[PDB]
């Protein structure tokens, strides 16, 4: 029953991680960093 | 040992017994009395432990016998006690003696008519009289002294008539089964003695007796309610003299009854037996010679018993002279008597009384005297250094360095023969070889030749060989300890050596330069001896008994065949397999220069190799343009010149392990093939020579013997390291490449297994397929499935066999078929395929694909977060998250891959880090084949009537059955046999008269089963001796001859064959004398190296070792009917099934209100349609387990918490029936319409504080069955193994399962515990159970260990009618003394041979080596007398 | 021989050897549902004649009380009956020889 | 209690424990992980975790799984949601790697055990004390050397490689994935190609070589030493050879080495040496 | 020892003129068996054999250093295409000859420089000696001049062949 495009290089690879930082109230800060050329920058909301 | 010097007297027998005090002081040399041991001035004190009469001592002469100290041989004294005091070894016996004898007529308080009934069958059984033991049973104040006349008068007449009908001698009969019912009947004697309340003849009590432990005793207070009978007849320490004051009283009276309690053999030196002989009033010192300072602690222990025995006289000497003094000098008088007790307690046993070691504890375990200086020794002439690799040497030899070739010596006796190998030999002297080191003159002189010039040397060369100049020694001859030759024997031995392969005799051969032993290589099988670092023993024997032993008998050419299973041990390893691939190619051609150099490099001539004195070879293969021989006729005419010639060269028809499709396209190369000893096709491989059965070696072994055949692996290890040094081999990183074709296959294969990692994740699961891996529900279950170890493991098999799956899909497709280079030209595939060195999953794991690397059964264990590693997300369905490693070792691993990788390696070196066959070999030492082909045990007892059954080698049958083989090989075998030189000794005709007798009336019948078999006739084996009679051979050999011989159809006739193959089984009869019981027993032990029910090296544990009645893991196989169904199977699977009331219940609501505390215990079942199908139990069933089964448990746990916890018409008369036989159970009801619920009320008092009542309810459910059969948990319905339908169960209760006639064969129930087939079915049953299951614990492993050691372990363990163990608990029933003193608590079976006086007549091979006789096995089962001419 | 139900009163067992040399046999009516002489691992068990158990012993030169034991109370030599001292032949299956008889004697 | 756990990755060596019996008993650390030696900087994380929405542990009548708890080095901080927890657990780590935060060290251990069904018992358990087990590792927003515990390490992702960086699970990455194994576990060549068994073994068999143990050998006076004449430095070698200064202590010499059955001596595990070779010196020591 | 895991005996210091050499003359200090490596599979020993003969020519070393290869780039075409643009095989491979014969060996032998390592680690004999006090049988010790013990293992095995003067 348990069973019931980097603006640098020009690159669409690059990789991204968000983190929701001080509270639920404010957006999740969408942070991108670079391995094809290295520009790295950050978004919020 | 000297050869010349004899012994004219041997030790027959040994007998136990105790000093008197009469001999000790008549033994003695010198009393000796002050406790100090040597004082100032260096010398030793006289009267003292160290005393010149007791022995020479530090350069100082004996007093007593005036010699040396190389010469004295030491002499004991005695000092003497004040009081007799308990001896230690006797005070566990003494106090049972002590106890059971009234105090008033110093009888024992049994009564005396049945005292005189032990006394008469005791005296039957000192003879061999065990059966009519029991008839004196039979035989039933005046009358009794008729009674007594009746069972002695039968006592005296079954004597007299045994002793006449040739049946007992009057010495005694003493076999081990009236050992079984002595020990028997003497603690039936002591356990009724001790139990009695008054005595029979004077009829009151005695007070009762206390044992503090040792060291003291006690009395204790008669009771006031039993004093009346000691008045109407008309606490206290007690001395050790009021202990001997009454025991001497008492063995007076019942002298007739202890004069057979306390002897094995009958007492024809009519020694009355005393009560003395349990106290020891003088002790013997041992010898100045055997507690030498290291001072010791004999010396101590000795110090203390002495310091005490001055007090004790100095504390008599106020006993003397004389109230108050009185009384003070006889309460510390008898605290003197418990310390000179507790000295000599601790002088004999340290553990009776952080201490000083004892005299017992000089003698009992490991780390002894029995064990580690008896039957093992330190050894003179051996040796032992590292062993190195060696060819070139020929294969039954051992290469010695000079640095051993020095110090090692031999006695050789100077003739006529020697003083001219021997005169040189001694003029050498000892720093050169071949040198001497000694002569030892004719009247046991000695002289050393070291610091000898060479003209002193030369000198006693020519007194060398002289007349003896005495007449007492005119008949001896001088010795030289020569160097060791070439010609000399030698015993390698590695340890741990656990077959007797092992330990070989090997011819030497010197070497000039290097200082370590050599060996070649196909002694490496063997002694399982690889060359890293190992070393190994080397023994040197010192006479011609040994060295014509070492080779002959344990020559290391007879040991080519194991007698494990019969399969050979003995062949090439590496680089010599990996050359024949390479020579008996069709590639290898060899010019007239080339042929000749690898023949010659080979065989050598001047070394005694060929059989012609003239190297023959052949034509070549092609003549024009140019010649050349081919390598597959290297190795013909190789085995052309070591075959012996007017002898036909042999046939053979073999294969090996590399397939037509590595050679080509219509290759014949897999097949070998000889042909009047001409190889004519295949590749010769470690099929044909090494470890191998059937091969080209072990065919060269029974055609023309072991010695031609060992010339063989000297003369191929040779011609292949020949053929080496000129034509070499090697392995690159060219060999480890597969083709852009053949990784583009291994990478698209590899492409499939992203998503097989998250299919297995559903389906076992039981989400419906192609669900993502981020579902919430998939995520949500593989949660479940890690908090479970049980369901964890059938996710982990799951995708186990999924990922085993492609692996094995780029395997065959990879590899031949896709590699760079290839076969034979790659040679990492080369010596895989051809078993030199690797496997093929080896050879996987470098080129295709490492694999799912495995943990204990499972994949990569998880963290508790779900993650396997931080490398991955948590709970992900990929396959290589698990542990499954998509790269290879030529190419390399990921680093999460390699973290993996590393715990499945350091496993393989925890399973990585010698008992089983200790037990074994001590009872089976001595078990041997008589010349009675019967073999049985050292002290005469009968184990089997025939080795097995017919006798045959192991190591002499493995071509007996081959019936094809010897038919090619007809005018072979017939030389090495010579059948008409055989005739004039032997009786052809008669046994084949009863063979077929016995052949056409066994095929007349076998229609019938064998409960109605009435025989008529004995096998034409148990009945004709088949070493002298021809054609006596057993059932399978008859058979299968004349199922072979009626087959097929082919100068050899039909019956010129049939009179050889039972001439060849004759020969294979094993040989009188043969150690069967140590190579039964080294064939089991030495196979468990290479290690739902127990498995492996437990269940030997369990069988062999413990006789485990309370098996850890019983089960019951049930043969079904070929009549009912499968669903008529697992449907009564169900009927038999411990069917708890927890896999019942789906939930039990409580509910409890207070304010007489109010349970409601209602309890929620499955839906009745659902649990009357998986557990096929009932709705009216289910009321019966809560109204009669659950609720009386249930009360009874309530209760037992309260007493410690003080620290319609159908329904309503059903309710009042449950509340009127419960206690306080006020409102029952159950589920009638629909079986889903059950209610009862549940009230109590008030003063009752809160139970749980759902614990209670969780652990009464877990204990309350539906239904049971006894013994019996589960019935499971496996797949049919062997095509025979079985019905395993995981209990035994025989009974229970003989009322399912109509569903199991009842005439077919085997099982698994053997002391329960004991029980119901009888010993021979327990004996097809034993076997059986000491055969499936080898099964599993692949190991093949022959039923003639199965056999004889069964037939030892059942040899009482009983389960006996291997183990000190099952051979106390055993006539040898020193084999049990040898094996474990010596000085409990030092005690109970003594006690019972027992003489023993030196039979067992550990009783020989104690005593230093000749073993009864092997060479010693037999005297040679030499013929003298004259009268 | 006695077939019973149940039990026998202990008191009741003091009567079954008590009348020599008529010996009684005693067997419950649960155990002898299954012959046990019909079970494959059983063997063909022959109880010996006096000039059989001679010829035996005097073929391996024997003792009475040196061959292999079978008990008085295992069921099989309580099946044929044996009194102590008698040797019963045993006709067993070999999986090398075949058949090959052995002895056993009941002491 | 033998085994190579998972838990494992970075803070003891796989490959670096004996055969035999102190196996899997006897291991060593990796050669990145240091210990913690000094009690670090506390006293103003109370400070800004009540900034962060942590209710104090005087008035906050809350207990179990149902919340998760603030514990600073083994006492109760306060009473926080499993939703909030999270939130203020992802800006400790934020700002202990962004050091502009003057309260929270580089050195501390931010253990956030997430709620789960039945998995280990939830909370946000600071540790910031002695004797700890420490481990680089660089964090993904604001490329920077992050510390990390192995309490920690369980519950978070990490990546072995930046080409292996997966997008909205990985928060970190490892600087090398060479920083895993011990000092004698770098130092055998190719050790990503041999067999697991046979790279354990090495660094058994890379300790117990004749090598050279120091050079100041006149001032020492050990019972036994053993020092080998000739070293050499290796032609393949890796980079934390040069690193350790492992030049100053050489431990063998590059042998022409061939792979050829040719002799017959040499088959099992034997090997041989060219007789010329060491009458010129090769193999010599003292 | 190699860094592999590669431990092996001296069997005999073989001469010189009796080993293999190359086209370019050289001679092989070391000879190590072809059966080492299947049943071990230490292929990093094959690929220090590449790097380092490679690395010898160019006066260059190599690191070594763990997963700096794909599965792409193996380091048999990293330090094979160096010894192709040095004269030398792809394969590693070497033409050699036989020592003692003088023939052309068959298949080119692969060779290559190799760091090894020398590990740390015996011969006892007895004719006669010292002998114990108490038993008179021969004393414990290599220094001592002592003999070698024939335990109870080795006892049966004297028992189990049935030579009994042996035993004795
Ligand atoms: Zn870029
Ligand atoms: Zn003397
Ligand atoms: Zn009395």
């Amino acid at each position: 029953k348990s069973v019931v495009k980097c603006p640098q290089c020009g690159n669409e690879e690059m990789n991204y991680h968000t983190l929701q930082l001080r509270s639920a109230d404010e957006g999740a800060t969408v942070f991108y960093t670079c391995t094809s050329c290295g520009y790295k920058f950050r978004t919020n909301n | 040992m000297d050869i010349s010097k004899p012994v004219g007297s041997e030790i027959t027998s040994v007998d136990f017994g105790i000093l008197t005090a009469k001999e000790i002081r008549n033994l003695s040399a010198k009393q000796i009395t002050n406790p100090t041991v040597l004082d100032n001035l260096g010398h030793p004190v006289s009267g003292g432990l160290y005393d010149l009469a007791l022995g020479a001592f530090l350069r100082n002469l004996c007093s007593t016998c005036g010699l040396d100290e190389k010469f004295c041989p030491g002499h004991q004294g005695h000092i003497e006690l004040p009081v007799p005091c308990y001896n230690p070894l006797f005070f566990n016996q003494l106090y049972i003696y002590l106890r059971a004898s009234c105090l008033f007529c110093h009888h024992f308080r049994l009564k005396s008519v049945e005292v005189h009934r032990y006394a008469c069958k005791l005296r039957l059984l000192q003879y061999g009289l065990i059966d009519e033991s029991y008839k004196l049973d039979e035989i039933t104040s005046t009358l009794l002294n008729e009674l007594k006349s009746k069972r002695s008068e039968y006592v005296d007449m079954a004597i007299a008539k045994a002793l006449s009908d040739g049946r007992t001698t009057e010495r005694g009969s003493f076999t081990a089964t009236v050992n079984d019912e002595r020990k028997k009947l003497v603690h039936e004697f002591h356990k009724k003695l001790l139990s009695r309340g008054k005595c029979d003849n004077c009829g009151m009590f005695s007070p009762k007796f206390r044992k503090d432990g040792f060291t003291k005793i006690f009395e204790t207070a008669l009771n006031e309610k039993q004093i009346t009978n000691n008045r109407v007849k008309g606490s206290t320490y007690i001395l050790s003299t009021e202990v001997k004051n009454i025991l001497d009283t008492v063995f007076r009276k019942e002298q007739c009854v202890l004069q057979y309690v306390f002897h094995s053999r009958p007492n024809l030196s009519r020694k009355l037996v005393k009560a003395d002989s349990f106290f020891m009033d003088v002790l013997v010192v041992p010898p100045t010679r055997f507690r030498l300072p290291s001072e010791n602690s004999q010396n101590q222990l000795l110090s203390k018993v002495l310091t005490t025995s001055l007090l004790i006289r100095d504390l008599n000497d106020d006993l003397s002279k004389l109230l108050e003094d009185r009384r003070v000098i006889f309460s510390r008088l008898m605290n003197a008597f418990v310390t000179i007790q507790n000295d000599v307690n601790a002088f004999i046993d340290s553990t009776k009384a952080v201490p000083i070691p004892g005299v017992k504890q000089a003698l009992e375990k490991k780390e002894g005297l029995f064990r580690k200086h008896m039957m093992g020794k330190r050894v003179n002439y051996a040796a032992r250094s590292v062993i190195s690799p060696d060819p070139n040497i020929e294969t039954n030899e051992i290469g010695v360095p000079p640095v051993f070739a020095v110090k090692l010596t031999y006695p050789e006796p100077v003739t006529a023969y020697n003083i001219a190998e021997l005169r040189q030999a001694v003029i050498n002297g000892p720093d050169k070889w071949p040198g001497a080191t000694q002569i030892q003159n004719e009247d046991g002189s000695l002289v050393s030749l070291i610091g000898m010039s060479v003209e002193q040397r030369k000198a006693l060369a020519n007194q060398l060989l002289t007349p003896s100049s005495n007449v007492s020694t005119h008949t001896l001859n001088k010795k030289v300890y020569r160097h060791i030759k070439n010609r000399d024997v030698v015993l390698m031995n590695r340890q741990p050596t656990l077959h007797k392969a092992s330990m070989m005799g090997h011819k030497v051969r010197v070497l000039p330069n290097e200082k370590t032993l050599r060996l070649h290589y196909a002694n490496t099988g063997a002694y399982n001896a690889d060359f890293d670092g190992d070393e190994m023993n080397m023994h040197f024997p010192q006479n011609e008994n040994a060295r014509a032993e070492a080779l002959n008998l344990a020559n290391t050419d007879s040991q080519y065949l194991t007698p494990t299973s019969g399969s050979p041990v003995r062949g090439l390893i590496q680089d010599h397999i990996s050359a024949g691939v390479w020579l008996t190619s069709k590639d290898s051609f060899f010019t007239r220069e080339q042929y000749q150099q690898y023949i010659y490099g080979c065989i050598r001539p001047e070394d005694g190799h060929t059989t012609r004195s003239k190297i023959v070879t052949l034509p070549p293969t092609i003549f024009k343009p140019y010649p050349l021989w081919t390598g597959k006729q290297i190795i013909t005419t190789v085995l052309l010149n070591v075959t012996p010639p007017d002898m036909p060269g042999i046939n053979l028809i073999s294969k090996n392990k590399i397939k037509n499709e590595y050679w080509g396209k219509g290759s014949l190369e897999n097949e070998v093939l000889f042909k009047d000893g001409a190889l004519l096709c295949g590749i010769l491989d470690k099929s044909q020579y090494g470890a191998s059965k059937y091969g080209i070696v072990h065919s060269l072994h029974e055609v023309y013997g072991p010695e031609v055949a060992a010339k063989v692996l000297s003369v191929l290890g040779r011609l292949f390291t020949n053929y080496i040094t000129a034509t070499a081999f090697t392995c690159g990183m060219d060999d480890l490449r597969l083709t852009a074709e053949g990784n583009k296959w291994r990478t698209d294969i590899l492409k499939t297994s992203v998503d097989t990692g998250r299919e297995a994740a559903a389906e076992v699961t039981n989400l419906d397929k192609d669900t993502p891996a981020d579902d919430p529900e998939l995520l949500k279950r593989l949660q479940e499935i890690l908090r479970d170890n049980n369901k964890s493991g059938i996710l982990d098999a799951v995708t186990s066999s999924k990922v085993n799956a492609i692996t094995s899909q780029v395997v065959s497709k990879c590899v031949p078929d896709g590699t760079m280079k290839k076969f034979p030209c790659n040679s990492m595939q080369a010596m895989a395929l051809s078993g030199a060195k690797g496997s093929n999953v080896n050879v996987s794991q470098i080129m295709c694909l490492l694999g799912q690397q495995a943990l204990e059964g499972r994949r990569v264990p998880v963290m508790v977060s779900g993650k396997t590693l931080p490398s991955f997300k948590p709970y992900e369905t990929d396959a290589m998250a698990g542990g499954y490693v998509k790269g290879r070792f030529y190419s390399g691993i990921k680093p999460q891959e390699y973290y993996f990788h590393c715990m499945a390696g350091r496993e393989g070196l925890i399973d990585t880090a010698g008992y089983l066959q200790r037990c074994l070999t001590k009872q089976l030492e001595g078990v041997h084949v008589s010349y009675d082909n019967s073999i049985r045990d050292a002290d005469g007892t009968l184990v089997q009537f025939m080795y097995g059954g017919d006798a045959i080698d192991i190591t002499k049958e493995s071509h007996m059955t081959q019936f094809e083989f010897c038919l090619d090989n007809y005018y072979a075998l017939l030389k090495k046999y010579n059948p008409s030189a055989l005739i004039e000794h032997l009786d052809v005709e008669s046994a084949l008269k009863y063979s077929k007798k016995t052949l056409k009336y066994r095929k007349k019948h076998s229609k019938e089963p064998h409960y109605k078999q009435s025989v008529k006739y004995d096998p034409v084996l148990a009945k004709y001796n088949p070493a002298k009679y021809l054609g006596s051979v057993s059932e399978n050999f008859q058979d299968k001859l004349e199922s072979f011989l009626d087959k097929n159809s082919k100068g050899v006739n039909e019956k010129k064959f049939r009179a050889l193959m039972q001439l060849k089984y004759m020969r294979s009869l094993i040989n009188p004398g043969e150690a069967v019981g140590i190579i039964a027993s080294q064939s089991v032990g030495e196979p468990s190296t290479q290690m739902n029910v127990t498995l492996g090296i437990p269940r030997l544990r369990e069988i062999v070792m413990t006789a485990s009645a309370a098996i850890k893991t019983p089960q019951m196989t049930l043969p079904i009917w070929n009549d009912v169904s499968d669903e008529q199977a697992d449907t009564f699977c169900k009927s038999i099934s411990k069917v708890l009331l927890s896999e019942v219940i789906d939930k039990v609501i409580v509910t409890e209100t207070t304010g007489a505390r109010s349970y409601v215990i209602h309890m929620r079942f499955f839906d009745n349609n659902e649990y009357s199908e998986e557990y096929d139990v009932s709705k009216e069933e289910l009321q019966n387990v809560i109204s009669n089964q659950f609720i009386h448990l249930l009360e009874a746990a309530i209760v037992k918490e309260i007493k410690k916890q003080k620290r319609n018409k159908v329904q309503r008369d059903r309710q009042s029936a449950i509340i009127s036989h419960h206690r306080f159970i006020t409102k029952y009801n159950f589920d009638d319409e629909s079986g889903k619920w059950c209610e009862f009320k549940l009230e109590l008092a008030a003063d009752t504080e809160k139970l749980l009542m759902v614990n209670i309810v969780e652990e009464i459910c877990r204990k309350s069955i539906i239904r049971q059969i006894p013994h019996i948990d589960r019935c499971v319905h496996p797949e049919p193994e062997n095509g025979k339908r079985v019905l395993v169960t995981e209990g035994v209760n025989f009974q229970a399962m003989w009322d399912q006639e109509a569903f199991i064969d009842v005439d077919g129930i085997t099982s698994n515990d053997v002391a329960a087939v004991l029980k119901t079915y009888g010993v021979e049953a327990a004996r097809n159970t034993i076997v059986n299951e000491i055969n499936n614990v080898f099964s599993r492993y692949a190991i093949s260990v022959s039923f003639r050691h199965l056999d004889l372990i069964a037939d030892m363990m059942t040899r009482q009618g009983t389960y006996l163990a291997f183990n000190r608990q099952g051979m106390e029933t055993s006539t040898s003394s020193f084999m049990k003193m040898s094996y474990e608590t010596t000085c409990q079976f030092l005690t109970k041979a003594v006690l019972d006086n027992e003489r023993e007549q030196l039979d067992s091979p550990s009783a020989r080596i104690v005593v230093g006789k000749l073993n009864n096995v092997g060479t010693g089962s037999f005297d040679v007398l030499a013929k003298v001419p004259n009268a | 021989i006695f077939v019973y139900q149940n039990n026998i009163t202990p008191s009741a067992m003091k009567l079954v050897p008590s009348i020599p040399p008529a010996t009684i046999e005693t067997f419950n009516e649960a155990a002898l549902v299954v012959n046990i002489t019909h079970h494959e691992l059983v063997p063909k068990h022959i109880r010996l004649s006096s000039d059989e158990k001679r010829e035996l012993l005097k073929r391996y030169r024997l003792k009475e009380s040196q061959l292999p034991r079978i008990q008085r109370a295992d069921p099989v030599a309580l099946y044929l009956g044996l009194k102590r001292g008698e040797v019963v032949k045993i006709i067993r299956k070999s999986e090398t020889s075949g058949r090959y008889a052995s002895y056993r004697i009941c002491m | 209690v033998r085994k190579l756990l998972p838990e494992s990755w970075g803070f003891l060596c796989p490959v670096h424990t004996p055969d035999g019996s102190p196996c899997g008993l006897l291991n060593h650390f990796a050669h990145k992980c240091r210990i913690s030696t000094q009690q670090s900087d506390v006293s103003r994380i109370p400070s800004i975790l009540y900034s962060l929405g942590v209710a104090p542990a005087s008035h906050t009548f809350a207990a179990g799984p149902s919340l998760c708890c603030v514990q600073i080095d083994g006492k109760i901080i306060g009473w926080v949601s499993h939703e909030q927890g999270k939130i203020i657990a992802d800006t400790l780590r934020y700002w202990k790697v962004e050091g502009k935060t003057p309260g929270l060290p580089i050195d501390l251990e931010i253990g956030y055990v997430p709620p789960s069904t039945r998995g280990q018992y939830p909370g946000l358990y600071l540790f910031g004390g002695h004797s700890r087990m420490l481990r680089p590792v660089r964090y993904l927003p604001l490329d920077k050397e992050d510390i990390v515990g192995p309490f920690e390490q369980v519950y978070m992702n990490i990546a072995v490689t930046p080409q292996e960086i997966q997008n909205n699970v990985h928060t970190h990455v490892e600087f090398t994935p060479t920083n895993i194994l011990s000092i004698l576990a770098n130092l055998t060549p190719f050790s990503d190609f041999n067999q697991s068994p046979r790279n354990m073994y090495q660094c058994q068999m890379g300790k117990q070589t004749m090598g050279t143990p120091g050079v100041a050998l006149c001032h020492r006076s050990d019972n036994k030493l053993y020092r080998l004449q000739t070293g050499q430095t290796p032609i393949v070698k890796a980079n934390l050879y040069d690193d350790y200064g492992m030049d100053n202590f050489p431990n063998g010499f590059n042998a022409v080495v061939a792979v050829i059955s040719y002799t017959g001596y040499d088959m099992d595990d034997a090997m041989i040496i060219n007789k010329s070779a060491d009458e010129r010196g090769f193999g010599y020591g003292t | 020892s190699s860094r592999h895991g590669q431990k092996g005996v001296c069997s005999r210091k073989w001469p010189t003129i009796d080993m293999p050499f190359s086209e370019t003359g050289i001679q092989p200090d070391i000879i190590i068996n072809p059966h080492a490596f299947p049943s071990r599979m230490t292929i990093g020993m094959f690929v220090e054999s590449l790097a380092g003969k490679a690395g010898a020519l160019h006066g260059i070393a190599q690191d070594s250093t763990p997963w700096i290869f794909n599965e792409d780039d193996t380091p048999a075409d990293y330090f094979g295409e160096q010894l192709a643009k040095a004269g030398y095989n792809y394969h590693g491979n070497e033409p050699m000859y036989s020592g003692a014969t003088g023939e052309e060996l068959r298949a080119d032998i692969y060779v290559g420089v190799v760091y090894y390592q020398r590990l740390r680690h015996k011969f006892q004999v007895r004719s006669t000696g010292p002998v114990n006090s108490l038993t008179m049988q021969p004393v414990k010790g290599r220094k001592r001049h002592g003999g070698i013990r024939v335990g109870e293992m080795e006892r049966d095995a004297l028992i189990g062949h049935g030579t009994s003067f042996l035993l004795q």
